[PDB]
């Protein structure tokens, strides 16, 4: 009876054996990115990867817009990726013409999360393996970050990060915390905080990176748009000048 | 052999190959051997047909589409009546919708939308019988070889059966030949007939096992059986 | 036109100190010909009466079917069904049907066994719920009602006379219809016992 | 829902969930019955392993299809329920569609014909139990005795038993009882019947269940002390012959 | 445990797929296929390798265009190439029903990529052992794409797969090289049977086929077509010059 | 946990017993008599019935047949007269050849309890009690 | 334990393969196709005393004019005669006429391969393909008397003499030198039994064996038990002459 | 492929039964004992619970006992979770026959229309069969009282007393000896205490442990009057009748 | 098509029992331990939050939910498919009684109703049986405030006071001599807390405890004034800071 383990069912151990590879393929691709929350705003940053030079840069991106007001960022290999991409903007419209106004973050994640919990227990779906994380602002609570985890259990971060030096990166935004004793950046400009994050990613990786070599979300309130080249070179500018 | 890898149909085999594909590909090699080819104003399909018994009738390889154009079988007969009844079914709605008759490229490309459905979903099996669609339209005459995995390709002649990879040899050297006779349809009948008869070794062609059918501008498909061979051999 | 006229029906419910009463007349015909005089419009669910007015043939099918809820309703909770929810339970069975509903004048008196506060309802031909403190009465004669008690009746009415306060009100209104008559019973619903009397009037 | 197939041929040409299943009926109760010329005797054993089992409440083995005609299985009685409602519903099927009585040889083909189905219908599994058709035709006292195999085959028998020690008792039937010469009396038909089952029952009672089926709808089921009062009269005439 | 490999549904202990990659062999096995994206429009090019003499000259067009403005060429499984084209075409003509004007090409692309990401999360089919290639001239600008097995792709400044895609899409580096500001159509079209010939050191054993077909704004304004006439020949003499 | 080998195990042990039979030479001296509760487990191929003719299976005895049983254990036992065999036999429903042994070692012990020389009609009543609930256990064919 | 639609690496699937070695396994059905008349027979091969001869039924009637036999499990059998009939007498209705015998005979085996678990474009519900097989008989105004053979396959042949069955090696070689065409009606009921009677294990009589007839004008008939009675006692003149 | 992942739940064995059906009946004996005696006047229900504790609720809980009529009782020994699917569908099929016939279900046609569910997937559905098994009393003017039980195999016979769950043969055999006909319905309730104390794992006998609803008629014939043992009720017969 | 999966995953196994719901008993107690408490003037109910990073919020992460106002709910572990029942048990709870009754349904109705979508994945194929197991606690009109234990097999029991997750073992026994019949609602509370906070290693704080607490009818929770029948829903969720002034007050 070899094929317990090749399907989602109870184990002798009590686990489940799919859903712990689940987590082992968003490392195949070796992206690294972080999520940080602002003051009235969030942004998100990225490693952008581009491995032959007949790519175009435009379009490769590991962030994409479910809506206006909110972004999101897919660490993993891309046709998971964008499997759940079009599956979130269709639960995004579908909110939008029957429910009410526009979604909000939490509701987003979490309808993507449920999604999941059904192809995680059915026996004849595999689950994603990739990790969705939307970033956005709401009306509400405030900027917010939920990070949707392949097994189909989402939870709120402060600050979060993916990939395979994940663990290192958390480091890194836990020992900020810890020190001010606060739970988001008290910079009220967008443009600080996108070189805030730029910062603590080049010391933690030992890595300078340039304008084709990351990404970086801006979600503001009630708006999201992607940097271009143009805009990312620019804060790498001013982060030479002063450190 | 027998089922190790792709004994399922969904699975592909390490070395980049599908034995589901080769086990019905075989079928045809070791079924009844048949012959074509074709010219610019005609075109002639030569069959052979066997049995298991002296005293038992042949069951005819060759299966009239329309008045324009047929085909020939060779593998298991009744996976062939159910390929041609999706061909005559969409002879007759591009009669019926469109007023045209079913051209021989057009033809292909729909046969082969058939077979792929069954060999990317499980429960179904790809039909190990070959089938060569010859046809006329206002282009000229096409003929095509059918394959288990749907392969669709316009050839001047060929040769699916028991020994007939082995009979193109004659259909090779005369290459040059029939595609440059037009308006003789008797020596074009005389050209299948001598390649399908480097595939014979035990039984020779005879009256009742040769099956000839022509088509072309003027004349239209018709399947020659009985004594309207007999003049051909 | 009117396929819950072509029967006809009574039905009544009043409210006195910790007691209702229910009454109805035992008379179905068929349009302008009576048929039997033996048949009764309240089915006993327990302690909470409910009395169906209209066309008969939705009285003798949704009899079946109201029983058919209560059941699974008192044996899952091992208890009786109460008449504030079993008022909200006639209201969701009726709507079920848009296009094709049932044409009834359900009237649904009880009291409750726990708090002892007397409840009664009433319903509509769609099963608008309807809620008073006095009196509901429904049904294609409940026109004559209307008129009886709302004069008759007062607030605060002993239980014993409240049955001839009700019957005042019933047999003179049921001898100006066509379709209400032979005789009439009436059923006190109290917290011990239930008096279950019969009324003597005209035949015709 | 279930679109997988079971059965399946096997390399020698038989089928497992056939020949599997016909060793149900092998270990169930034995289902003897013979019929006469103006009578038909259907016997049937019982558990002798479980005791406390009221008569009256406990269902008869013998199910009753119609007025003539009843039938009596042996073999599993999960799949037994399944075939005795739908033959007759059937029965009054074929009165509603054809304004017919059914026929006994009507009703034989029509549950062996259903069984046919069941083996060549995928998601769906054999029935494990073999039934008995016996009864009379309409307007027709020829007797009419029909064995319907869970494969599908049915066949008529005018002795023939199936159950455990099958093969015991059709050897005593064919010395015994003679097809040439049936007893055209109700007596004789039912003390061969208890003959069939001394060699099984074993000395018991309360286990054995008769049924006597008789034409023009006339059905006498032996109560426990008339079907003793046959035994006994056998049993002085056994040792002492 | 044993039997990770046979089904489609069952991840690999590193999070990988077997099937999928067993996919990836199939395309290598097929007849090679090139093409080259510039300004104005994209060129594709395909080496059919011909088996004998029965094979009837330039009767054969193994690119199925959809519609008039996207041109398809695949390596790999003849018949599970021609499926992914018949279900696109069926987008296309679905797309311009309710949304009027054609698909652009990256919006074509996310038709064919949930699509073959619907038969990598089921068992009951199999994923596409083919590569297509396929692009055209959109309403803005012009885009290239290549579908691979996985359902990954990106954008493409070129794209070749086959026999020759170790060597045929190597020489595609020293393309860009070559015109970094830009390149013509007409001169992409000689630069197209050239790289065919640079990789046929592998097909010299058999007898091949020179199909090229391209389109843009310049010429065809937005018209795909492959190349007859003196076009075709003038391109053999300049790609054979340099063998 | 201990002697567990794998699968390798298995094709190992059991296809060189088939091999005793087969490959290895005898004059016809040599006999293999295999005997277990369920040989449906095993592998059929071990048997290969071309050097096994004889297949002999078992079942229940009846009344008569434990009758003889019976008398075979009580011939070297010492039995009052107020024990009859017959009614014992009739009492005995679903047993085996052990289950009859068993009721007379139980009553065995009950008289060597007391020191009895014969045993007396009480200790086959204690006995039969016994075994119908601990040894004797409903089997999982539960059918009828 | 595998997927009906799995091909053996011979080309065939293992479901037809392992149909066809079902027919030795039941009777012998053996039947002889002339110009005047199809003569056909079966063995109904009682295992005991007691069974009745019109118990076991395998020659049944299609038409007036055609009929066919059957040979191994007969439990397949019963339900392709069910469309057999349903594919003749509703063709009837659509062309008012009698249905061609080879034209039939593709309609019943088409049947055959039809199964399948969870079969794509259409609805196809078999556990398994017939394991029975038939000869199919008749008689047409055009190409005549017609003897065909119904496989699991999914093929057919047109037979003058067929053996199916336990017969379909010992006595299918035997009707090749014993077959000839100007074979009447009543020589070829002789030569039928006198291959049944060598070919069963005890003597031949109306119990253990059934024939039938199909002509013209009476068309498909069956022969009685006295009229069976009487081809037997003329046959045992002709085993002894010489 | 889907065939390799299926255990082929119904199939039939080389010893001619089915497999799931076949250690489905072991899960009874996994579970509590319900033990149902009919006497003359009535039908006494016995039934124990397992698994319990002083943090359990005695207050108002049935586990292994439940009504789906007011004239029928039932007894459940086996899985709950199992059982729960068909005490649903049983007060529907029975309010069914009394929404359209208009008169009370007996026990005979309440048994057989629950009995071809567990046929059912055993049959087709290629699913398990359920684990649960149960016993049916009620009252009726044909047969009079009716004492019933199933199986997870689907079959139902008559019985004078009926014992499943642990020790299933060990409790049949003292209610063989000590039944008789004329046994009343206070001398019934005496059968089920000594069996249920001497057949447990445990050394005393509590009334928290047990569960006892029984069918008693009034002085008004033709109705019966279904009543469900309270606790404090159940504690009260242990003292009269000496079993404490 | 779609799926060709349709036997159950759930067998007997041989020796008697399933061995789906076998081992989804052991994976309840692989995750965070719950308990619950229930006495005469309300039922008291506790859980643990463990973050499975350190940035991670709790405030987002709810571990009690609602079913009906009257009626609160609390499971172990990480909850995979707790999102999935909750979700089908809130639809089915107001299908069935909301919108056909008119009013929510008891706590011995609900957790029959619970307890029904996760027997039929014991049964039904394609699915796989639920491996959480939850608590249905509330206040009714009639048993009044009761606590039932849903068990992963798709049984559930009712039950005075219990713990199941990985300290079920110890958590459980400590219990049996810390109850009796009179108890009050804050009273249980300290009973909650002495049990939980030898159960919890890590940090203990209010953030990482979420008590939640069946009271009487609020009207500050309702919403709306004037309506003297409806008084406020029963169900409450104490706040971080209420929290953290019990567990000094031990």
């Amino acid at each position: 009876a070899g094929y317990d383990r090749h399907i989602t069912i109870f184990s002798p151990e009590g686990r489940l054996y799919q859903v712990e590879y689940a987590f082992k393929a968003t490392n195949q691709t070796n992206i690294n990115s972080l999520a940080v929350r602002g003051k009235d705003c969030t942004v998100v940053i990225s490693q952008k990867k581009v491995p032959d030079k007949l790519l175009d840069p435009t379009t490769v991106s590991y962030i994409f817009c479910i809506s206006r007001t909110i972004g999101m960022v897919v660490n993993g290999p891309i046709p998971d990726a964008r499997n759940a991409a079009l599956r979130a903007k269709a639960e995004a419209a579908e909110f939008r013409y029957k429910y009410g106004y526009d979604m909000p973050c939490d509701v987003l994640a979490k309808r993507m999360a449920n999604l999941s919990q059904i192809y995680t227990q059915r026996a004849y779906m595999r689950p994603l393996g990739v990790i969705l994380t939307f970033v956005s602002v709401d009306e509400e609570l405030g900027p917010s970050i939920y990070k949707t985890d392949p097994a189909g259990y989402y939870v709120g971060y402060k600050a979060t990060a993916t990939g395979p030096k994940q663990q290192e990166i958390t480091t890194n935004l836990e020992n900020h915390f810890k020190k001010s004793k606060i739970d988001h950046i008290n910079e009220e400009s967008w443009e600080k905080v996108v070189e805030f994050a730029i910062t603590h990613m080049i010391d933690a990786l030992g890595t300078e990176f340039s304008k084709n070599d990351l990404e970086v979300g801006v979600a503001t309130k009630d708006k999201f748009f992607t940097l271009s080249a143009e805009n990312i070179e620019e804060r790498l500018v001013a982060i030479a000048e002063q450190d | 052999f027998r089922n190790n890898y792709d004994g399922d149909t969904v699975t592909f085999s390490p070395t980049g190959r599908l034995f589901q594909v080769e086990y019905a590909l075989e079928a045809i090699k070791q079924g009844s051997v048949t012959v074509g080819l074709r010219s610019n104003t005609h075109a002639v399909l030569v069959a052979l047909k066997r049995n298991a018994d002296e005293l038992s009738s042949y069951q005819k390889k060759i299966i009239k589409c329309d008045e324009h154009m047929g085909l020939s079988l060779a593998g298991l007969a009744p996976d062939a009546r159910v390929l041609s009844n999706y061909l005559r079914q969409q002879c007759n709605y591009s009669s019926l919708v469109f007023n045209r008759k079913l051209a021989v490229e057009r033809a292909g490309h729909l046969l082969c939308d058939k077979a792929q459905k069954n060999t990317q979903s499980y429960g179904g099996r790809p039909y190990g019988v070959g089938l060569l669609i010859i046809g006329y339209d206002k282009s000229g005459a096409h003929l095509l070889e059918f394959q288990p995995s749907g392969n669709v390709t316009e050839l001047y002649g060929t040769a699916i059966g028991a020994r007939s990879q082995g009979a193109k040899t004659y259909l090779e050297r005369t290459l040059d030949t029939f595609i440059k006779i037009d308006g003789n349809p008797d020596e074009l009948i005389k050209a299948g007939v001598e390649a399908i008869s480097q595939s014979l070794r035990d039984e020779s062609l005879t009256v009742d096992n040769l099956s000839i059918a022509i088509v072309g501008k003027d004349t239209p498909f018709t399947i020659y059986d009985g004594e309207a061979v007999a003049k051909y051999i | 036109s009117d396929p819950s006229s072509i029967n006809g029906g009574i039905v009544v419910a009043m409210t006195g100190k910790d007691c209702v009463a229910i009454a109805c007349d035992l008379r179905l015909g068929s349009q302008s010909l009576g048929v039997s005089n033996k048949f009764e419009k309240i089915f006993h669910y327990g302690h909470v009466f409910l009395g169906i007015t209209g066309l008969a043939t939705d009285v003798t099918t949704l009899n079946e079917m109201f029983r058919y809820k209560t059941n699974l309703y008192k044996l899952k909770e091992e208890r009786a069904i109460e008449p504030e929810t079993f008022t909200q339970l006639v209201s969701s069975s009726l709507y079920e049907r848009r296009f094709g509903p049932y044409f009834v004048g359900p009237v649904v008196a009880g009291i409750n066994s726990k708090s002892g506060k007397p409840f009664i309802a009433g319903f509509d031909l769609i099963g608008c719920i309807d809620e008073a403190k006095d009196f509901i009465v429904s049904g294609t004669a409940s026109d004559q009602l209307f008129g009886m008690c709302e004069s008759l009746y007062e607030p605060n009415l002993e239980p014993e006379d409240l049955f001839e306060t009700i019957s005042q009100a019933l047999l003179n209104a049921a001898d100006r219809d066509a379709l209400s008559g032979w005789g009439a019973v009436v059923y006190i619903i109290k917290k011990d016992e239930v008096v279950k009397r019969y009324l003597k009037m005209r035949q015709d | 829902g279930y679109d997988r197939a079971l059965s399946i041929f096997s390399p020698d040409g038989h089928i497992f969930q056939v020949e599997y299943a016909l060793e149900a009926v092998k270990r169930g109760t034995c289902a003897v019955g013979v019929k006469g010329k103006n009578c038909v005797v259907l016997g049937c054993e019982r558990r002798s392993t479980l005791k406390l089992q009221d008569t009256r409440i406990t269902p008869s083995k013998v199910s009753k299809i119609d007025s003539h005609v009843v039938l009596s299985f042996s073999g599993l009685n999960a799949d037994s329920r399944i075939l005795i409602e739908k033959a007759r519903v059937e029965a009054q099927s074929h009165r509603l569609t054809l304004e017919d009585p059914v026929t006994v040889e009507y009703l034989t083909r029509y549950v062996a014909g259903v069984q046919q189905r069941y083996t060549q219908s995928g998601g769906v599994r054999p029935f494990g139990v073999s039934t008995l058709i016996a009864g009379f035709d309409p307007r027709d006292d020829e007797p009419k005795l029909y064995q319907t195999e869970p494969s599908g085959i049915y066949s008529s028998w005018s002795a023939q038993t199936i159950g455990r020690n099958s093969k015991t008792v059709r050897e005593f039937l064919e010395k015994n009882y003679d097809r040439k010469e049936p007893p055209a009396t109700v007596e004789e038909c039912v003390k061969l019947t208890v003959r069939s089952l001394l060699e099984v029952v074993q000395t018991g009672a309360k286990n054995i269940e008769i049924t006597v089926v008789k034409p023009d709808s006339d059905i006498v089921a032996l109560s426990s002390e008339e079907i003793n009062q046959y035994v006994t009269q056998i049993e002085q005439e056994k040792q002492e012959q | 445990g044993t039997g990770y490999d046979l089904s489609n549904s069952v991840f690999s202990p590193d999070g990988r797929n077997f099937q999928v990659e067993y996919a990836v062999k199939a395309v290598e096995n097929g007849t090679t296929s090139i093409g080259i994206k510039c300004n104005d429009g994209v060129v594709f090019a395909v080496e059919k390798l011909i088996t004998s003499k029965l094979l009837v000259p330039q009767k054969n067009v193994k690119i199925q265009v959809v519609d008039r403005h996207i041109g398809c060429v695949y390596s790999g499984l003849i018949p599970d190439g021609r499926h992914l084209v018949n279900r696109g075409r069926e987008e296309a003509a679905s797309f311009k029903k309710l949304y009027k004007t054609p698909i652009p090409i990256p919006a074509f692309a996310d038709r064919l990529g949930q699509y073959v990401q619907a038969h990598t999360l089921y068992n009951s089919v199999r994923p596409f052992g083919v590569s297509t290639i396929f692009g055209g001239v959109d309403k803005n600008g012009a885009h290239l794409y290549m579908l691979e097995p996985s359902g990954s792709y990106w954008g493409y400044k070129g794209a070749a797969t086959g026999k020759g895609r170790q060597s045929a899409k190597a020489e595609l580096e020293k393309l860009v090289d070559h015109h970094p500001e830009g390149l013509s159509a007409r001169e992409a079209v000689k630069q197209a049977a050239k790289i065919i010939y640079l990789a046929h050191e592998d097909n010299k054993e058999k007898d091949f086929e020179l199909e090229i077909s391209w389109c843009s704004l310049s010429e065809t304004n937005g018209l795909h077509k492959f190349v007859k006439g003196d076009l075709l020949q003038e391109a053999i003499d300049f790609a054979q010059k340099e063998i | 946990d201990s002697n567990s080998g794998g699968e390798r195990e298995i094709q190992r042990t059991m296809l060189e017993l088939l091999n005793q039979l087969d490959g290895f030479d005898d004059r016809g001296d040599v006999k293999v008599i295999m005997a277990t509760n369920k040989i449906e487990t095993l592998d059929p191929a071990l048997i290969r019935p071309g050097r096994i003719d004889r297949k002999i299976l078992f079942e229940n005895p009846d009344l008569s047949t434990k009758k003889k049983i019976l008398g075979i254990h009580t011939s070297k036992m010492n039995l009052s007269e107020d024990v009859n065999l017959e009614t014992l036999v009739t009492t005995k429903d679903d047993l085996s050849g052990a289950d009859i042994q068993a009721m007379c070692t139980e009553a065995g012990l009950l008289a060597l309890r007391e020191r009895r020389m014969q045993v007396t009609a009480e200790d086959f009543k204690q006995a039969k009690e016994r075994v119908m609930k601990n040894k004797v256990e409903e089997n999982l064919e539960g059918l009828y | 334990d595998r997927g009906v639609s799995t091909f053996s690496p011979e080309g065939r699937l293992f479901q037809v393969e392992y149909s066809l070695e079902a027919i030795k396994l039941g009777s012998t059905a053996i039947g002889i196709a002339t110009k005047e008349g199809v003569v056909l027979g079966v063995e109904k091969r009682a295992t005991s005393p007691l069974l009745e001869s019109d118990s076991i039924e395998k020659i049944v009637e299609i038409d007036r004019h055609i009929g066919c036999a059957m040979s191994g499990l007969t439990a397949d059998a019963r339900s392709m005669i069910e469309h057999a009939r349903t594919a003749a007498v509703t063709h009837n209705l659509y062309y008012d006429e009698d249905i061609n015998v080879e034209s039939l005979t593709q309609s019943v085996c088409d049947l055959a391969l039809r199964f399948g678990e969870g079969a794509s474009g259409e609805e196809r519900l078999m556990s398994r393909p017939f394991g029975v097989a038939l000869l199919i008989a008749g008689h047409d105004a055009d190409d005549g008397y017609q003897l065909f053979h119904a496989e699991p396959s999914g093929t057919f042949y047109r037979y003058n003499a067929k053996a199916i069955g336990s017969g379909s090696e010992g006595a299918q070689a035997e009707l090749l030198n014993e077959w000839h065409s100007s074979l009447t009606l009543k020589e070829a009921e002789l030569l039928v039994l006198k291959i049944l009677k060598q070919v069963m294990e005890e003597k031949l009589d109306e119990n253990n064996a059934q024939l039938s007839c199909i002509t013209k004008q009476d068309g498909f008939k069956i022969y009685d038990n006295e009229k069976t009675a009487e081809l037997i006692k003329e046959l045992k003149e002709k085993e002894a002459a010489e | 492929g889907s065939r390799r992942y299926d255990s082929r739940t119904t199939i039939f064995s080389p010893e001619g039964r089915l497999y799931q059906v076949e250690y489905a009946l072991e899960s009874i004996s996994h579970a509590g004992t319900a033990i149902g005696i009919m006497a003359s006047d009535g039908i006494v229900l016995a039934a124990e619970r397992k698994v319990t504790s002083t943090l359990l609720e005695q207050d108002t809980s049935t586990e292994k006992l439940y009504k789906l009529n007011d004239k029928i009782a039932v007894a459940v020994a086996g899985l709950t979770a199992d059982a729960e699917i068909l005490i649903n569908t049983a007060r529907i099929h029975a309010q069914n026959y009394l929404k359209t016939y208009n008169e009370d279900i007996p026990v005979e046609i309440l048994v057989r229309r629950l009995s071809d569910i567990k046929q059912g997937y055993t049959q087709h559905g290629g699913l398990r069969p359920f684990g649960v098994s149960f016993i049916y009393a009620g009252y009726d003017d044909r047969y009079g009282y009716q004492l019933y039980t199933s199986n997870p195999s689907g079959n139902y016979t008559g019985w004078k007393a009926i014992s499943v769950g642990a020790n299933t043969s060990a409790a049949q055999t003292l209610l063989q000896m000590d039944y008789k006909d004329d046994m009343k319905v206070d001398d019934a309730i005496e059968l089920a205490l000594k069996t249920l104390s001497k057949t447990t794992d445990s050394s005393a006998l509590t009334y928290d442990r047990l569960e006892f609803a029984t069918i008693r008629k009034g002085a008004n014939d033709g109705e019966v009057y279904q009543k469900i043992f309270k606790p404090q009720e159940i504690k009260d017969i242990l003292v009269k009748t000496g079993i404490t | 098509m779609t799926d060709r999966y349709s036997f159950s995953l759930t067998t007997f196994s041989p020796s008697g029992k399933l061995g789906q719901i076998d081992y989804a008993l052991t994976a309840v107690k692989q995750g965070v331990t719950s308990l619950g408490i229930k006495a005469t003037n309300g039922v008291v109910i506790a859980t643990e939050k463990k973050s499975s990073s350190p940035l991670a919020m709790s405030e987002t992460l709810s571990k009690v939910s609602l079913l009906t106002p009257d009626i609160g709910a609390v499971y172990s572990g990480m909850g995979p498919d707790y999102r999935v029942l909750v979700d089908k048990s809130r639809k089915v709870a107001h299908t069935s009684y909301k919108r056909i009754y008119g009013e929510y349904p008891p706590t011995k109705l609900l957790v029959s109703e619970v307890a029904k979508i996760m027997q039929e994945a014991t049964q039904s194929g394609g699915v796989r049986p639920f491996g959480v197991s939850l608590l249905i606690a509330g206040h009714d009109e009639f048993n009044g405030f009761s606590l039932y234990q849903v068990d992963p097999s798709g049984s559930y029991f009712p039950w005075k006071a219990t713990a199941i997750g990985k300290g079920s073992v110890a958590a459980k026994t400590f219990l049996e001599k810390r109850w009796n019949d009179e108890l009050e609602l804050e009273d249980a509370i300290h009973i909650a807390l002495l049990t939980l906070k030898e159960s919890v290693e890590g940090e203990f704080n209010g953030d990482t405890i979420e008590l939640a607490i069946i009271g009487d009818e609020n009207p500050d929770l309702l919403g709306y004034t004037g309506i003297p029948t409806d008084k406020g829903p029963r169900f409450r969720k104490l706040t971080s800071q209420e929290i953290n002034d019990r567990l000094e007050a031990l």
